[PDB]
RNA sequence: CCCGGCGAGGGGAGUGAAAAAGAACCUGAAACCGUGUACGUACAAGCAGUGGGAGCACGCUUAGGCGUGUGACUGCGUACC
RNA sequence: GUAACGGGGCUAAACCAUGCACCGAAGCUGCGGCAGCGACGCUUAUGCGUUGUUGGGUAGGGGAGCGUUCUGUAAGCCUGCGAAGGUGUGCUGUGAGGCAUGCUGGAGGUAUCAGAAGUGCGAAUGCUGACAUAAGUAACGAUAAAGCGGGUGAAAAGCCC
């Protein structure tokens, strides 16, 4: 279980084709005091679909 | 009119921190600081820092109106590893390569 | 007197790895792997120059014979119609004539057709 | 080299090639395989050999106008700029002086210019009748000189 | 180091105890 | 000079209609892989597919000799166990015509790309009519 | 019109005023050569051979340079047998331009 | 002076002949790892070259079938010691 | 796994006989070039328009050279109007190589002819240093176990309560 050959930088370059991060780029923006916040989650000062939650 | 910010010597493998540095090449500056805010990775926080330490560069030494600027040039660069040892069983002794970057970011509002 | 040998040392590779320049992966940028390279080149360079007169000859061969047989007569008659009227154009140039005039590729076929009988 | 005679690791059984020393001179700091000895590099030169170089080199000093042959060539007080003087008066640049009688003055005169050396006509050598553009010998010189080579 | 580990040899691997020092 | 290369993006092309009816198969076959190929034009180069569209049809009514038409097996393997499978003549004409001429032609064809794409120019049927008269496919007496 | 002539060994297809690089001659610089061995004379009436030679047509040239074309590289090696030699080449070349076919 | 955590690190200003001398400090090679650009590559089999060779990119001369880079396709070609 | 023409295919594209064509090697010839040995036309510090012949090569023998450091020549010659070194480009020798400049460098280099060698590396499971590969993979060291509220803080699953 060990290598006979050092594979390239070309195949090390292929196995790391899949190892690329999808950005989020869906921020949604909330009504009440137009924040950036992610999808179904609180604001940094903490409002949710509006209404206010819960402090800080 | 390029403006460059660094962090040389960050505690980071260059591998882990290209990763971020690839989200946000080509973009603009004011996408790429939320792109950065929303990511859960360990170089958003070192890469954040830079970006806006470059911005802040551009503002206060020539720069102009931060709507334009976009992040044209962004590379990270391998730094000098620390050699560490780690004992194994049976009385070896590997070596831990603590692997450090250079991280660059340019922004230029052209 | 002691002779420190890093300077020519660094040209005998840098030699080696200017002439190495285009290949794959360590054939260009190793000197053991590009050493080995370069010289498989000259190899390959000595026995091509001998194979570039007999490729060459094929197809201008190929070329007589498609003419030739446009024009209704084989290769092997036209050139023994080209030797029966001593006539001494060289492959190169019947193929030449055979691409790109085919009326004097066909007086050509004319003359070793009447010389062949 | 400054080290122990043991050897580094056993002889089978590692991952390492076999060694025996520290100081094998294969080996970084512990080196040189055939090192040198102080030795003393003087050639032999025969009697015959030595006066016929001699007598070549200086009939061509004579045959090519570089030697110069005077009465006599002093100098009243030990001072180089009298003789910067009187060397400049008879158009000597780099010159090799040969005496007969050996000197005080005229090697005091001479000491400190480098263009100008003085020689009896004991001390020549073939490596400085060959080196100075021209040789000026005295006439007691010469007779000494065709004494000790004739 | 020290652990042996074949039966036999002067330094394989192997599981075993006897032979095996590197 | 240099020899003439033909440029592979100037190749002037044609089409032919090529009645395979009661004909030898490899002796047309290996007409059919000649002008494929390009063999007949004086601009012929080795490197470029100056060669021929050919249209083949009635493929099921194509002669053999001897007693080949019981005894000419095709051998394929799939790539598997048991693997090995075996058809002779006439149950590849009953099953499927156009691969005995294509199988004929496929072999005396060079390997490697251009002679798979020397292979693409090859359009063969087992019934008398086609669909490629738009092409206008001048008769080829082979 | 073009004509086929023979020089060094080799034989050329040419038009008036063409650059023809053949082996070196012994000639200068700035004679005209005249090659009375042609092969061919072409055109929409053409001059062949019968017997090998042309007997009333010629080709005139300038020669225009002397020179030495790429420096070729011969290896020789032979591989577990302690063999190698590497040795340079440069051909030497005339080109003439073709002045005049003379039909 | 500005970003940052009264950080690390950087950008200016300044010293200097020089910061393509900032202390991780003269020169700064190679393995190794990146960013950008030109070309090629997702129906094609093997010591990865060599011989031929289209197309493209970029310098050409004021056409001339040549340079530089890539190299579809094709003949030959199973490393070194 | 067809597997006892290489293959496709072939009733000749099979076998024998007669021919003539043609393809086919680095063989021979044509053109140009270099060199070794033995010898004729002009003629010496002998050069060759010449002309005979030879030129695969391991162990090995013989002959001729290139480069590197140091010494003399040389208190001479180049060099802050840019040396050594580094990195490209072009030209040139049959080869080892050499010459000239762009950029970097920032203070030493060295013609020719002689001399001396710690004088030329790809291999020795060579030695030292650096950096790869496996790979951002195994693992993160007892399966006694954590959950919440507040505080501090740039940030708290781990710190304090």
């Amino acid at each position: 279980a060990v290598q006979q050959n050092k594979p390239t930088r070309s195949k090390r370059g292929m196995r790391r084709s899949h190892d690329a991060l999808t950005a989020v780029t869906s921020l949604s923006v909330d009504k009440t005091s137009g924040e950036k916040h992610l999808r179904h989650h609180i604001t940094a000062d903490g409002y949710y679909r509006g209404r206010k939650v819960i402090a800080k | 009119m390029e403006t460059i910010a660094k962090h040389r010597h960050a505690r980071s493998s260059a591998q882990k921190v290209r990763l971020v540095a690839d989200l946000i090449r080509g973009k603009k500056v004011s996408q790429a600081l939320d792109i950065l805010t929303y990511t859960n990775k360990k170089a958003a926080v070192l890469v954040k820092k830079v970006l806006e330490s470059a911005i802040a560069n551009a503002e206060h030494n020539d720069g102009a109106d931060i709507d334009d600027l976009k992040v044209t040039k962004i590379f990270v660069d391998e730094g000098p590893s620390m050699k560490r040892i780690m004992p194994r069983a049976k009385g070896r002794a590997d070596r831990i390569l603590k692997r450090t970057s250079h991280i660059t970011v340019v922004v230029s509002d052209r | 007197a002691r002779v420190k040998r890093g300077v020519i040392a660094r040209a005998r590779h840098k030699k080696i790895l200017k002439q190495a320049k285009g290949y794959y992966g360590a054939r260009s940028r190793v000197y053991r792997v590009a050493f080995q390279a370069v010289i498989k080149a000259g190899q390959y360079a000595y026995r091509d120059r001998r194979q570039r007169k007999r490729q060459f000859r094929q197809l201008w061969i190929a070329r007589i014979n498609a003419a030739a047989r446009q024009n209704g007569i084989s290769y092997s008659k036209f050139i023994n119609g080209l030797k029966k009227a001593s006539v001494e154009i060289d492959r190169k140039i019947l193929a030449d004539i055979a691409v790109f005039d085919k009326v004097a590729f066909t007086a050509l076929v004319e003359k070793a057709k009447a010389a062949l009988a | 080299v400054t080290g122990s005679g043991k050897k580094p690791w056993r002889q089978k059984g590692t991952g390492r090639a076999r060694s025996g020393s520290i100081k094998s001179p294969i080996w970084r700091s512990g080196g040189v395989t055939f090192a040198a000895r102080p030795q003393d590099h003087s050639q032999k030169v025969n009697k015959k050999m030595y006066r016929g170089a001699l007598k070549s080199i200086l009939s061509e000093l004579v045959r090519q106008d570089r030697l110069i042959v005077v009465e006599k060539f002093s100098v009243e007080a030990p001072k180089t700029k009298l003789l910067a003087q009187k060397l400049k008066d008879m158009a000597l640049e780099d010159v090799l002086i040969i005496t007969g009688e050996l000197d005080e003055n005229l090697f005091l005169a001479a000491r400190n210019l480098h263009k100008v050396d003085v020689r009896d006509a004991t001390g020549i050598d073939p490596v400085s009748l060959i080196a100075f553009d021209k040789v000026v010998m005295t006439a007691d010189a010469v007779k000494q000189v065709e004494e000790m080579l004739a | 180091t020290c652990a042996r580990c074949d039966s036999x040899s002067r330094c394989g691997a192997x599981g075993k105890x006897s032979g095996x020092a590197s | 000079m240099k020899t003439f290369t033909a440029k592979p993006e100037t190749v002037k092309r044609d089409w032919y209609v090529v009645d395979a009816t009661g004909k030898t198969l490899g002796r047309l076959a290996t007409e059919l892989a000649r002008r494929l190929r390009g063999k007949h034009k004086a601009e012929y180069t080795p490197h470029v597919d100056t060669g021929d569209y050919i249209i083949v049809l009635n493929a099921d009514k194509v002669a053999v000799t001897g007693n080949k038409r019981t005894d000419k097996v095709y051998y394929h393997h799939t790539g598997h166990i048991g693997g090995i499978k075996q058809a002779t003549f006439e149950e590849m004409i009953a099953r499927r015509p156009e691969r005995v001429i294509e199988i004929a032609v496929k072999g005396m064809l060079p390997k490697g790309p251009l002679g798979r794409a020397m292979f693409r120019k090859l359009k063969v049927y087992a019934g008398n009519e086609h669909n490629h008269a738009a092409q206008q496919p001048q008769v080829l007496d082979i | 019109m073009y004509a086929v002539f023979q020089s060094g060994g080799k034989q050329h297809r040419v038009s008036e005023g063409q650059t023809v690089r053949l082996e070196k001659l012994d000639i200068a610089t700035g004679e005209t050569v005249e090659f009375a061995e042609v092969l061919m004379i072409a055109n929409g009436e053409e001059v062949k051979i019968g017997v090998p030679f042309v007997d009333g047509g010629v080709i005139k040239a300038e020669v225009v340079a002397h020179g030495r074309g790429e420096k070729v590289k011969i290896v020789k090696f032979r591989r577990r047998k302690h063999y190698r030699k590497q040795q340079g080449h440069r051909q030497w070349f005339t080109d003439v331009k073709i002045t005049g076919i003379s039909a």
